[PDB]
C-alpha cells in the first residue's frame, strides 16, 4: 500500500485562478464565500491512485483512430506533446493525462452540445495515456476549432483541449486547458481571463513544434506541464 | 527568495468534462476499462456502503454537471494506489451527478482509521475533489461519518475547523438505499451551511 | 464600349514579390531572366471586364451552402469580409472579387492534390461575388487547414484562402493570398517570404473581426484590398 | 514625397487555382455561368480565329498548371467590356493549359486596330496575363500576328523593345488547326527565346 | 411600423462601469449579484423610438433663455456642441439627446437638494435637441459648480452635465455625464471612478473649443457620443 | 483584431434625474410636450391595462428615485417608432417613482405577440430599462404577463434563463386597480427574488 | 514555436580537404587504418563492381579536387554501419578526384533492394555526399544503374523528381573496365545536365 513519504510545496492560488472571477458568468454562484480551511499534509493527501496497471487501448491516445466510422477525421492533423515535470524540474513518469475537445468546427460530442456546427463521424474527441519513464507524452488529434458559449452575448473559446493529470497524489492532480500559440481568441476570453497574471496565461500556450511534425502528413504542438514540487519530509515531530 | 518553476495553473473542467472523465454519462460508448465508481468487489474487507449526493450552488439549486474523485482507505486503513479493475478494492473512484435528478453515487466499503503526520488518529474519511463547469479550481473537501461521533470529536483534521457549526458541513447522514446501508453527503459549495473546503 | 480616360499608378515591384525568390523553390525555372520591357499606359492596359452584368447563383458566395450533398461542412464557421479601395482610398464599386481554398484539413478539391487528410463531401473551396456599392465584399465559409507541399522538406502553408480582385482594368487585376492574424506558420513559409519587405506581409494578414461575427453561429475576418491608384488624365500631348 | 496606400501585394495563384478559377479543369462540377475560353459566338463580326500555345520553363519542360487572362478588341476595334455570356463578343476570356490539356485554347476573332495615347496605330494584339504554381506575380504579354507584318514593324509598342530578336518572341505563327485558321503562340518564360513581358 | 434590419456591436462591460463599484456608495445596494442573461438581438431590441415629430419649445437647447424669470443666469456663459456617431464613425442624425445639470454654483433645482449655495432665479438646468442631418448637437448653458454629496465625508462631484441619447434603438440608448477639460476634480471623483479603464474615463471629457466661441459672449465646449455601431444583418438563419 | 471607436462610457443618472427626463415627476414646470406614462388613448385597439411596480434595493428598502423607459409592441405585435403624442398609441414611455409616489404607473395595452429573428414567437412583453442613482449602467429587463402562461412557458427568451424559479421574476400579477385591469410588476435589484437582467 | 539549439553551420571542405580525409590521394603518409575506396574485399558475397566517375563544374570543366562518401546496402539489402577494415564487407567509404587522378574509383558490390519508410521498394542505389573547393554544404545524390530499368522506373524517391529528364541524370552507365563489370556515375554539379541533388 502506499505510504506517506513526501510534502508538495504549497498552492499559490493567486497563480491560479481564484474561485469568483464574475466575467466568468457561471463562477459567480459555484465559487465558496466562506475562505478555505488550510490543514497539514498527512497520508491522505501525499499519497493517490498510480495507473501503472490500468489496462489501455492501442488508439487511446490517437484521436485519428478511436472514434473510426469508416474514414478519418476532418481538420488540422496535429500531435500534441510534451513533458509532465514538477516544480523542481524532475520529470513525473507514469502518470495518467487524460484529454478531450471539440472537432474540427467546435462541436462537441456530448448530448448538451447543441452548437449548430456538424458533428464528424469519425471524431470523438477523448484521449488518455500515461507518461513514459523520462516523464513524455503524446497525442494525435484534430485542432479543435473555437466553441461559441452562453456567456456574455458575443464570447467563443479560442480552440483549445482539456487536460487533466493525475501525478504523484491527489495533492498534485490538476485540470487545465490548453490553447494555441498566436490565437487571437485568447486574450478575450473570460475562462482565459480568470486567471489573473499574464505570465500563467502564457504557461497554457501550446507552441507550433516543427521539429515534431510529420512531413506530409501532420503538425505538432508541445505542451509542458508542471505540478507541485515533492520533497522528501525533513525535520518533523522534533 | 528561491522561487520555482510556476505550477501550470487550473481551468475549469467545462460543462463536457463527461467526454473525457465520465464517458457513459456523455452519451458515449466506453473503452474496455474505466475509472468509475464501484471502489469494491463485493469479496473486498470491510462494510459494504452505498455513498450518494447532491450538489447545490448558492442559489440552491443542483448542479447538474458536477464531476467528482474520491480517495479513500480501504477497510484496514490502507491507501491501495495501485489501480486496478482486477483489485478487490480500488482507493480511487470517479462519479458524477448528471442532468436528471442531479445525484452521485458511489459504492465502496467505511474505511478505516489512518494516523495523520503527527501520529494522531484522523476519523474514517473519504477525500473528495469537486469539478464543474463554473469552479476554476477543484474544490478539496473530506466526508466523515455521522455513526462515528466519538472519533469525528477528537479528529485532528476536524478540530482545525474554527466553528463547530461548520464542522457539520463535513458529517454524511446515515440511510438506507434500497434496504441497503449508505451515507448522504450534500456538497452546499456557497452560502446557507457552505460545505467546508479545504487548501493543502 | 470601354474608353482610355485615366492612368494608374505604377507598381512597386519591391513591394511585390519579385519573380526569382528561390526558396520557393518553383520560382526557379518559372520567373524570367530579362528586364521586364515599360510601356505606357494605352487604352489596351486602361480598361478591363467589368462584371455587372454576370449572373452569379444565390450560394456563389456560400461555401457552406455551395457543395451541399446531405449536410454542412466540418470545420470553423466564418464570414471572410472587407473592402476594396484603391490607392487613393476611393472605393472599388461592382468589382469582381473570386476566392479558392482547401477545406478545414488543409486538403484540396482538385484531382492534383493527394495529401492524405480527407475530402470534406460537403465543401468544395470555391466563392465568388461582387463589391457593392461602396466596395465592400463579404463570403461565408470555413476557415481552411495549413497544407503540406512538397517544396523543402517539412515546409506548410499557413491556413490560407487564395484571392483574386479584377478592379476597373487589366493593369488593376490582381492575385493574392489571405493569411490568418496570428498564425504562427506565416513567418516561416517560403511563399509569405517571396515578399521581401515585412509590412508589405503584414497587409496580407486579415484580422478577427468580433464586430462582424452572428454569436453562437459564426466567427469573422476582415481583409481589406487596396488595388492601384486611379486617376484622370492630364496635360497629355501638349 | 507623397506616399499612398500601399498595393496589395501579389502572391503565386499555385497550382490549384483551377479550383476557382478554371472549375472544368479541377475536375469540378461548373456553375451555370463561367468566364471562359469562347470570346466570339458564331455571328460576331470579323473574321474567326482559333488561338493556342504551351508554355514553357527555363528548363524547356512544359507547364502544365498555367492559367491565363486574355483581353482584346473586338473586328471593329472596338473593347467590349460589359462582360455577358450573351454577347456576341466578349473582349475578355480565360484558358488553361492543364495535364490533360497542356495546350490552351482561345475560340475568338481578330482583334482590329486601337490607336495608343499619342494616336498612333497599334499592330493588332491580344493582351495576355500568364498565371501559374512558381509565378510570383503574373506576367505580362502580348500576342501579335504573322501575316501582319507591315503593322507589326510600326507598332510603338514593338518598337520599344529595343532589340529585333526579342520583339519575334511576340509574333503568334499562322497555322491550321483541324482546317481552321489558327495562331499558335508559345511561350518562353525563361532562358532561350525567352517572351518579352511587359510592365505598365 | 419598425423592422428588424440591424444588429449592434455586443458592449464591452468592461469598458463601461461595473454594477457593483463600492467606493460609490450607493452603487453596493444597487448592483445584480446575478449574471447578466444574454439574448440574441431581436425586433424587440433593434428597433427604439424615432422623435422626429416631438415638439419642441423655441428655446429647449437654450439654458439662458429657457428659464427666464427677468433676467439671466449668473455664471460662465458656455455652447456645448458636439457630434453623435456610432462605432462605425456614421453619424446619428435627428436623434434625442437630452441634458440636465446644476447652476453655477452647484445647486440643483430639484426639491431634493438642499446644498446651502443658492438657486439662480433665472436658471431651471434642463435642455433637449435632435441632432441635425449631419449627427451633430448643440446647446447655450452655463458651466455647472462642483456639487458636494454624501459618499465619502468630502466628496464633491467635478462640474458635469448629465446627457441621454435615444439612438436609433433601445440598444444604443446611453445615459452619461460630461466633464470639463482640466478639472482636477476629475481623478478624484468615485462616480467618475466608477469607470475602470483610464482611456474610458477620457471619452466624458468635453474640450474646450476657441474655434466655436461667440467672441465678447460666450465659450464653447465639445463632447462628441459614440453609440453602438449599427450593422446590416448576414447569414441568419441559413 | 478589429477594434472599432469605443462606445460612450455609461455613468448613473444620478439622483436629480426627474429634473431632465420626468419633469412632472420632479414636480418641476413642464414643457408644451413630455415623453410620459401614458402610451395608450382610450381609442387605441387592444386590451386597455395598468401597469404598476415598486422597485427595491438588496437590503429590501424601496428604491424612491428610480427612472424607467418602456418599448413594447401595440396590440397587432407591431412596434410603432414614430413618436408623436397625437397618436392613439405609441410604443414608448417613461414613468418614475419619487418620494411622493413610490409605485410607479402605465397607462398602455397589452402587446401582441412577436416573433424572434428565428421566426419562433415572443410571449407578450414589455422592454423595460431602469435607471436610478447608485445604477452605473441601466438594467435591461422584460415584463411577462401571468395570464400567458402557455406563451411564456415557450418563449425563446424566457427559456434562455437556466433556472425556472428566476424566469418566475418577470411574470406580473394581474389584479383589479378601481375596476379596471391591472398587472403588478416588481423589480429586485439585489439579493432574494432578484429579477432577471439582460444582456444584450 | 519550438526552436532547438541551432545545428553547426556548414563550411567548405576546402582545396586541402585530401590531406585531412584522402591521406593517399593527397600522395601523403598513410596512418595504419585508412578509411577508403574498397568497399569490398573479394570474398564479400553479391555481384562484384567497378564504379568510376568524373565530376564537373558549370562552365564544363574537371572538378580535380573532389571528396565523395558513399553508403550503400550490401548485396541483400542491409546496411552494415559496424565500420571495421576486417569486414568482407563495409557500407560506407570514401573517393576522391585529385590532378593525378581526375576520376574517382570505388570497388563494391551492387546494393540489394531496401523498402522506404511505408515499406515501397526502392531500386538499388548508393548515397553519395560530394565535397569540395567552392562546396558550401555538401551536395547529396544517388547513383542507380541503367540495368535495373524495372525497378528505376517504379522507385518512390526517383519518382518524386518531377521531370522525367531528370531522373536520367542519377542513372549510371554499365561498362566494361580490363574485362569486369564497371559503372560510370558522372555529375554534373550545374548547368546542362545538371544532376540532381536531394534534400533530407
Ligand atoms: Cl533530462
Ligand atoms: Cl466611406
Ligand atoms: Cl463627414
Ligand atoms: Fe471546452
Ligand atoms: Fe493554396
Ligand atoms: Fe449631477
Amino acid at each position: 500500500p502506499a505510504q506517506d513519504n513526501s510534502r508538495f510545496v504549497i498552492r499559490d492560488r493567486n497563480w491560479h485562478p481564484k474561485a469568483l472571477t464574475p466575467d466568468y458568468k457561471t463562477s459567480i454562484a459555484r465559487s465558496p464565500r466562506q475562505a478555505l480551511v488550510s490543514i497539514p499534509q498527512s497520508i491522505s493527501e501525499t499519497t493517490g491512485p498510480n495507473f501503472s496497471h490500468l489496462g489501455f487501448g492501442a488508439h487511446d491516445h490517437d484521436l485519428l483512430l478511436n472514434f473510426n466510422n469508416g474514414g478519418l477525421p476532418i481538420g488540422e492533423r496535429i500531435i500534441v506533446a510534451g513533458r509532465v515535470v514538477d516544480q523542481y524540474g524532475k520529470p513525473v513518469p507514469n502518470t495518467l493525462v487524460e484529454m478531450w475537445q471539440a472537432n474540427a468546427g467546435g462541436r462537441y460530442r456530448h448530448k448538451n452540445d447543441r452548437y449548430l456546427a456538424p458533428l464528424d463521424p469519425n471524431f470523438g474527441g477523448v484521449g488518455r495515456c500515461l507518461t513514459d519513464s523520462d516523464g513524455y507524452y503524446s497525442f494525435r488529434t484534430i485542432k479543435p476549432g473555437p466553441h461559441p458559449w452562453r456567456n456574455g452575448p458575443n464570447d467563443w473559446r479560442p480552440a483549445h483541449i482539456h487536460f487533466g493529470i493525475s501525478g504523484p497524489s491527489i495533492a498534485t492532480k490538476l485540470i487545465t486547458q490548453l490553447y494555441f500559440e498566436g490565437d487571437p481568441l485568447i486574450p478575450m476570453c473570460p475562462i482565459v481571463k480568470s486567471i489573473a497574471n499574464p505570465e500563467a496565461v502564457q504557461q497554457l500556450i501550446a507552441k507550433l513544434d516543427m521539429n515534431n511534425a510529420n512531413p506530409m502528413d501532420c503538425l505538432a504542438y508541445r505542451f509542458d506541464i508542471v505540478l507541485r514540487g515533492q520533497r522528501k519530509t525533513h525535520f518533523e515531530n522534533c | 527568495p528561491i522561487e520555482l518553476l510556476p505550477e501550470t495553473p487550473s481551468q475549469t473542467a467545462g460543462p463536457y468534462v463527461h467526454i473525457g472523465l465520465a464517458l457513459e454519462a456523455a452519451g458515449n460508448p466506453t473503452r474496455d476499462q474505466e475509472i468509475w465508481n464501484r471502489l469494491a468487489k463485493p469479496d473486498a474487507p470491510g462494510e459494504h456502503i452505498l455513498l450518494l449526493g447532491q450538489v447545490y450552488d448558492g442559489n440552491g439549486h443542483l448542479v447538474r454537471d458536477s464531476f467528482l474523485e474520491v480517495w479513500q482507505a480501504d477497510a484496514n486503513g490502507e491507501y491501495q494506489d495501485a489501480y486496478n479493475l482486477e483489485n478487490a478494492f480500488n482507493s480511487f473512484g470517479r462519479t458524477a451527478t448528471t442532468f436528471d435528478a442531479g445525484e452521485w453515487t458511489l459504492h465502496t466499503v467505511k474505511p478505516g482509521v489512518v494516523n495523520n503526520a503527527a501520529g494522531v488518529p484522523m476519523a474514517p474519511h473519504i477525500n473528495i475533489s469537486l469539478f464543474a463547469r463554473g469552479i476554476n479550481i477543484h474544490l478539496h473537501t473530506r466526508l466523515y461519518f455521522d455513526d462515528e461521533a466519538q472519533a469525528n470529536a477528537k479528529c485532528p483534521v476536524l478540530n482545525l475547523i474554527e466553528q463547530p457549526q461548520r464542522r457539520e458541513t463535513l458529517i454524511a447522514k446515515r440511510c438506507e438505499v434500497d434496504g441497503k446501508t449508505a451515507y448522504r453527503f450534500d456538497i452546499r459549495i456557497q452560502g446557507e451551511g457552505e460545505t467546508v473546503f479545504f487548501d493543502f
